[PDB]
């Protein structure tokens, strides 16, 4: 309900991960 | 807000269909911000409870 | 064209693997184009490149 | 008529096409055409030994290439300059001191720097091919000056370049005969490298996004198509009449 | 700067940096030691860059 | 207001993006001749993003000026595509200004209400010549200094103060050290004051909305603009960059001068000095009066009867459609303007000097036969009836 | 994949230069100075303690 | 400023119960005629003359070409 | 005010190692920046770690960007409130 | 002797500040390619 | 947005009827008391602490200077 | 040039700069020489 806000709102947060290395390889953290 | 005159939610059964719904009447300058509110509550129904 | 509603049945009902599809699909599809386009440039060259001259090694 | 020279033919370049690459056993013979006939009176100052590394010689054939000649290097810790061999970085060495030595020695005219020739005229690929291989016999009725020698292809007719590419000149370390057509068409490949060294990162790159390019188009016609076929459809009736 | 210092050492009031001779940091906030490079003699004073 | 929150878009931090870009009503017949605006306010953001990035590897210095700019295109990373996106993105930059031109002039959108949106784009027009012109002297070579010669010199011919107006730009005595690095400091400003006066090109045309293909009063049939005209404009963008991509990859000198690649000396003329395609309509007309004070003032009425189009009147049919005999006065002004600019790249010499002539007075011929369609056209619902 | 392209290609040409990089390794010497004092010399842009 | 009073009915679809595509490629050998037999007398303003003019230079340029030859 | 620093005192706000060519051999005896600088190179310089130097100036952008959302405060204006009035001439006297 | 104080100051940056300097510089210390890309960004950021 | 209801009564004079500069050196040595004897609480807050700081180091540098003298 | 009309009269500056020998550009054959010196030249070096 609420707790489904959240539970689909933190794979967003790893959506921009499989997002923030796609372009940018930062490599060396 | 005062966004409408009356509002009125339906439900009509049928031997194979239906017909569910939303009925409003209401004032000239005022069907946008009834029409956001409208769907922004029947949407949520299928999201948080 | 069961395969259209079971593609959907599954990933797009929310921004779940919408905006980490179209990365991660902006990847296999940029690799499986760079590849296709250096395979059809090293097919109309031959005897042509770098490697392929036959007194590299000896200047001297 | 021959104010603008003679219009020179299309060769067929192996460089030529949307997918033709550098023919690099063809720049390898182009830089020994240069380096024995071309570079004792004309100059390239762009191009450094750096740069033929993995385009037509191995890094350790340029490290021996360029400690052959000997560069003028900074003060010393007396305030006084010298001379080394030459290194990687370096740029490849000028004939002359300057432009006033470079006119004394040749009659008064200037040979030009070479290491952009290709496009600062117009057809530049197909006319330093037709020049080079161009020298002829005047026509009936034309008269050249004394040292000055009759090209139809240079703009005026006299040009101050004697005939420089010869039968043999050069001696070809791959066993490739060494004609006159030979060497002219192996120095235009070199000198084409030399203006545009970018050509194969260039070509490779756009054809990857043309490509790419055209199926955001058909994507972003059917989007179109879509979203407007209510309005295009709908039915109006008005009341009117005339 | 050399000739300074709370040794004698390699004075830095760049941000406070109180070296000793040796080289390895006193009292300051660089994360390491100087760099090590590879030189040794060919007989008597040179020792090569 | 309303008492409680609603859409977040109505909200004062986005009303001006949501009234202006989203909501704002549009008329719904519009063709894609209107999508000619937004693409010159691509092109002009494509140019400010290339250029503060050249300018981190440029030196104005006479001495090394040429050296900085084959620098970039051999020893920075991916600068070869910084250069050619720049050089020919000021050819895309005219291509579209002058497409979007020739749509106000079929169309007759100069008209009443909206005068106002003509002449700031007027001002816009010669914004965007100062720095192109100034901007082609940078790079140094043999036609970006025998060009700066022809052009500033030509304000010698100006009466009494004349020559003490060409040595106040030049900083000296000829075109040197001064006028490069006084050249350069002018082409980081001019294009943030075309920012400015874009904006205020379009503060002008929301106070009266577009005008249709019809040419009609439009209010009772509008839709708005997001999503129906920007799915649109971006089959546009689309197929800007495709065409865009020809120009960078495959075709990269075509459009410019191969005397450029020489470096700049003084002492010997050019054969033939052309300026860039974008400029050779102009340069035929100050080149076809055989008198050079009169070339100067052939060149400011082609600024004054433009400026002053919208301001005769009486015009209430609108649209070319509807209007056979001016249509064809459109396509024959079409003709001549190509033709101009043929010849502006041609020597001086017969036949160049007849066909460079005529063409100049059927171009002053347009601006002059306009008004009389403004007399004679006014009495057709007397006669037709 | 066209904001990837644009965005890497302006930040990358920003990086280090193809010149810049052939001067990062080179060979140098050094002159004699008695125990306990100081003099440098140059390698590339800095000196050497 | 934008205010019309109307009085019309209007019907409409939605946008998945229709064919999206197939109308570009309907009747391409009508469209064609339509557009060129409407609008050739407005490329016979705008070729004309630009091929009359490039034909006039043409034959200046090959006459006194002609006569400066000895 | 802006005429007494041009015409009559046109170098007393600047340094004068700014007058020799650039030489990055030798290091000049003291670095001190411009005088509106200062304050914010005190603080740079008081951590004794580096990384918790630039994580110093951080949270003074942090906490100015942070003060427009602690609420409950009818009152506004210092001169009827004579607790925080004190505070301020306390404040002010800490970044000179 | 200023601009060499701050910016080896993001050199304390976790492990992907090695790379933050050499990006900012331009090289391997500040010299001409750093005081060409300062030059263009002070005409700029006046105008935001 | 602005609008407060109000009742009141206003009278006021032409600006060419009255004295315009006199009202500034008028009674200077009761406006210098009433400034003084108000804002001397802020002052002993501003520069108190900086008086006293500038007497420590004063004091520090002149002890640590004649012990480093033989 | 810069001490006529502070210190000195233009006919003394051009006795005083004709003193020093100054380097000039190629001739026509390609070589350096010297030459007086003149108003526009700078005060000379005692190095090299
Ligand atoms: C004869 C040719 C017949 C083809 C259709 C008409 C056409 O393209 O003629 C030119 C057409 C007008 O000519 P027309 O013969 O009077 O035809 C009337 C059109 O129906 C004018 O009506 P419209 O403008 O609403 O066009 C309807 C549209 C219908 O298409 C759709 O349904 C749209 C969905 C996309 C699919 C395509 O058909 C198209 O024209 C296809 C899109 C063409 C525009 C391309 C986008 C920008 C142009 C270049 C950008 C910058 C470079 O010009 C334009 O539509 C505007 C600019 C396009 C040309 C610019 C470059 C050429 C100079
Ligand atoms: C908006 C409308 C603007 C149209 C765009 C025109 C353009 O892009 O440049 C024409 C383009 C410019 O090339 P260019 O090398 O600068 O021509 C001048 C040379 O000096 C070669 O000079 P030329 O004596 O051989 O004759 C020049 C002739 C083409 O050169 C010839 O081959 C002679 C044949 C005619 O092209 C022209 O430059 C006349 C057009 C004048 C530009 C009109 C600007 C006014 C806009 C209103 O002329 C060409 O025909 C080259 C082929 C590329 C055409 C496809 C471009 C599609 C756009
Ligand atoms: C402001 C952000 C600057 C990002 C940056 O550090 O620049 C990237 C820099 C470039 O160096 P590099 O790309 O490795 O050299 C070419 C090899 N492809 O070096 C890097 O690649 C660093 C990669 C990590 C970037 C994360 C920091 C944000
Ligand atoms: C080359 C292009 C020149 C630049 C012209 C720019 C502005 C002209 C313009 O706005 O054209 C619109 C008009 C459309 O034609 P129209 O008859 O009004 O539409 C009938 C539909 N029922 O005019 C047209 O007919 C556009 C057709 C393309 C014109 C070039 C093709 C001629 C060959
Ligand atoms: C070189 C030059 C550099 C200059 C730089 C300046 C940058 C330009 C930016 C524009 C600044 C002006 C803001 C314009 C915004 C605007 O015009 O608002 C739209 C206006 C609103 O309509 P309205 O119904 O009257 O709203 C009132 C609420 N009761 O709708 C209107 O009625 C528009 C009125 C017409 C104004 C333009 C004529
Ligand atoms: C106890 C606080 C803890 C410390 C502060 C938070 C951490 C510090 C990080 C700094 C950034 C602060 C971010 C907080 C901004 C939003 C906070 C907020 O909305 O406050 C709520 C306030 C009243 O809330 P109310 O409408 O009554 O409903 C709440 C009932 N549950 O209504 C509002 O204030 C919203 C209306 C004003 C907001 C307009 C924007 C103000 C600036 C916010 C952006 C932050 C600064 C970034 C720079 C902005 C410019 C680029
Ligand atoms: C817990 C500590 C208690 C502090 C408060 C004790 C004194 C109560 C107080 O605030 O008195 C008000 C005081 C002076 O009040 P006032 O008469 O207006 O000033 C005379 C000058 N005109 O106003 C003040 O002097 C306040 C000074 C600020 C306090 C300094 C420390 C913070
Ligand atoms: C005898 C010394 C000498 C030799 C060797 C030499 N050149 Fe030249 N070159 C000149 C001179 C002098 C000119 C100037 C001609 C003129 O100004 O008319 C010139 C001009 C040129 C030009 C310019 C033609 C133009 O239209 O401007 C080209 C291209 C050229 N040389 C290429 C070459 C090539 C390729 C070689 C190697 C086969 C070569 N040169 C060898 C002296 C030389
Ligand atoms: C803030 C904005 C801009 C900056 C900093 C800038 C910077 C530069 C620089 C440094 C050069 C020289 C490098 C080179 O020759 O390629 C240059 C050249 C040039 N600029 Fe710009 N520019 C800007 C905007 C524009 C605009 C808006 C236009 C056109 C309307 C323009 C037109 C040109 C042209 C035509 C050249 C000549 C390039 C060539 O032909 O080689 N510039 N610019
Ligand atoms: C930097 C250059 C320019 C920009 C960014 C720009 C921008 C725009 C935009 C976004 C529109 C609305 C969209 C459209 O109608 O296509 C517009 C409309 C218009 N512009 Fe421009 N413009 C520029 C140059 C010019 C010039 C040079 C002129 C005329 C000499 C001009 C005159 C007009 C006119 C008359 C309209 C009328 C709108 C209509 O007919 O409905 N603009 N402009
Ligand atoms: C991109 O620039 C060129 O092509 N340039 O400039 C180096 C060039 C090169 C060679 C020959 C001529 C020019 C210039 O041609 C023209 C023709 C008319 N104007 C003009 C310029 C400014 C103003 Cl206010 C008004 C009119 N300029
Ligand atoms: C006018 O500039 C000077 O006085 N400069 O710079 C050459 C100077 C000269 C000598 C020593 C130090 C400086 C700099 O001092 C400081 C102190 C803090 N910052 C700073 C700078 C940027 C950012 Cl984002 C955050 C903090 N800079």
């Amino acid at each position: 309900i609420q707790p489904t806000d959240v539970k689909a709102a933190a794979m967003w947060g790893v959506a921009a991960a499989t997002g923030g290395l796609y372009l940018i390889q930062p490599w060396g953290w | 807000n005062e966004v409408a005159e009356s509002m009125m939610a339906f439900n009509t059964n049928y031997k194979d269909t239906g017909l569910f719904g939303v009925y409003a009447v209401a004032k000239p300058d005022c069907l946008d911000d009834l029409s956001y509110a409208i769907m922004y509550e029947t949407t949520k129904l299928a999201y948080r409870v | 064209g069961g395969i259209f509603e079971a593609l959907y049945k599954v990933l797009m009902r929310r921004n779940s693997v919408y905006v980490t599809f179209v990365i991660a699909g902006a990847f296999v599809g940029e690799r499986a184009v760079d590849y296709g386009v250096h395979k059809l440039w090293e097919h109309n060259n031959v005897g042509k490149r770098y490697e392929d001259i036959s007194v590299l090694g000896q200047r001297q | 008529e021959a104010e603008h020279g003679l219009a020179c033919p299309s060769y067929p370049w192996p460089h030529q096409g949307i997918l033709s690459s550098y023919d690099h056993a063809s720049i390898r013979r182009g830089h020994q055409v240069y380096t024995q006939v071309c570079a004792s009176c004309h100059s390239m100052s762009l191009i450094s030994y750096r740069d033929l590394v993995g385009v037509a010689y191995t890094e350790e054939e340029v490290k021996a290439m360029a400690a052959e000649i000997e560069v003028v290097d900074g003060p010393n810790d007396e305030g006084e300059m010298f001379t080394r061999p030459g290194k990687l970085s370096d740029r490849f060495p000028q004939p002359y001191a300057n432009e006033a030595a470079a006119r004394f020695a040749n009659g008064g005219a200037y040979p030009p720097d070479l290491s952009l020739i290709t496009k600062a005229p117009h057809n530049g690929q197909n006319y330093v091919f037709a020049l080079l291989t161009g020298y002829r016999d005047p026509p009936a009725g034309v008269s050249i000056r004394e040292g000055l020698h009759y090209n139809p292809y240079f703009p005026g007719g006299a040009i101050a370049m004697p005939k420089m590419l010869n039968d043999g000149a050069v001696e070809y370390e791959d066993g490739t005969p060494a004609t006159e057509s030979q060497m002219g068409k192996d120095v235009v490949s070199f000198l084409s490298w030399a203006a545009e060294p970018e050509m194969e990162e260039r070509k490779l790159m756009g054809f990857k996004w043309i490509f790419v390019l055209t199926l955001a188009l058909l994507q972003a016609g059917y989007y179109r198509r879509l979203r407007w076929s209510v309005l295009k459809s709908r039915k109006l009736v008005l009341d009117v009449v005339n | 700067l050399p000739n300074a210092g709370d040794f004698g050492g390699w004075f830095c009031p760049c941000h406070g940096s109180h070296y000793d001779i040796s080289g390895r940091i006193r009292k300051g906030p660089a994360p390491y030691n100087l760099e090590v490079p590879t030189y040794t003699f060919l007989e008597e004073n040179k020792l090569l860059i | 207001m309303r008492n409680q929150r609603f859409s977040l878009l109505k909200q004062p931090i986005s009303s001006t993006l949501n009234q202006h870009l989203i909501d704002y009503p549009t008329p719904s017949n519009l063709s894609y001749w209107w999508g000619f605006g937004s693409l010159a306010g691509i092109c002009l953001v494509i140019q400010i993003v290339t250029g503060v990035f050249l300018a981190m590897h440029y030196t104005p210095h006479v001495d090394l000026a040429f050296n900085s700019v084959e620098h970039v295109m051999r020893d920075v990373e991916g600068g070869w595509l910084l250069r050619y996106m720049h050089a020919n993105g000021a050819s895309m930059f005219l291509i579209v200004v002058h497409l979007h031109i020739f749509r106000g002039l079929y169309h007759a959108s100069y008209s009443s209400p909206r005068e106002f949106v003509r002449c700031l784009g007027v001002v816009i027009f010669l914004l965007m010549i100062v720095t192109a012109f100034t901007g082609y002297v940078p790079p140094w070579g043999q036609m970006s200094f025998w060009g700066a010669t022809v052009i500033t010199s030509l304000a010698s011919a100006i009466p009494v103060v004349g020559d003490t107006i060409v040595t106040w730009l030049w900083g000296g005595f000829s075109v040197d050290n001064a006028t490069l690095n006084r050249f350069f400091s002018l082409h980081h400003l001019l294009p943030f004051i075309l920012v400015g006066a874009s904006l205020l090109h379009l503060a002008a045309l929301h106070q009266y909305g577009s005008n249709n293909p019809l040419g009609v009063h439009s209010e009772m049939d509008q839709i708005s603009f997001y999503p129906y005209f920007y799915v649109k404009d971006l089959v546009g963008w689309v197929a800007f960059a495709i065409f865009f991509s020809i120009w960078i990859f495959y075709a990269p000198n075509v459009l410019g001068h191969p005397d450029n690649y020489i470096p700049a000396n003084p002492m010997p003329t050019p054969p033939h000095i052309v300026p860039e395609w974008y400029f050779l309509p102009i340069h035929a007309i100050l080149r076809s009066i055989p008198d050079k004070s009169g070339g100067v003032a052939a060149i400011a009425p082609v600024f004054i009867c433009l400026l002053a189009l919208p301001f005769f009147k009486s015009m209430y049919v609108r649209s070319s459609s509807f209007r056979p005999i001016h249509q064809g006065i459109f396509w024959l002004l079409l003709a001549d303007r190509l033709l101009l600019g043929w010849i502006g790249c041609q020597p001086v010499e017969a036949p160049f000097v007849t066909i460079g002539q005529i063409p100049p007075l059927v171009f002053f011929l347009f601006f002059a036969i306009t008004p009389i369609p403004g007399r004679v056209g006014r009495g057709i619902p007397n006669s037709y009836t | 994949s066209l904001v990837r392209l644009l965005i890497l290609k302006f930040v990358l040409s920003m990086s280090a230069s193809k010149d810049v990089l052939a001067l990062a390794s080179l060979e140098v010497d050094l002159s004699s100075i008695e125990p306990g004092t100081t003099v440098t010399v140059k390698w590339r842009g800095k000196p050497v303690f | 400023k934008g205010f019309v009073p109307m009085k019309a009915v209007t019907y409409g679809l939605s946008p998945f119960q229709q064919k999206i595509m197939p109308g570009l490629w309907k009747d391409l050998p009508t469209k064609i005629h339509h557009k060129v037999s409407e609008n050739w007398i407005s490329a016979t303003l705008l070729l004309g003359p630009l091929v009359g003019v490039y034909s006039y230079v043409q034959n200046y340029q090959e006459k006194e070409k002609l006569s400066h030859r000895y």
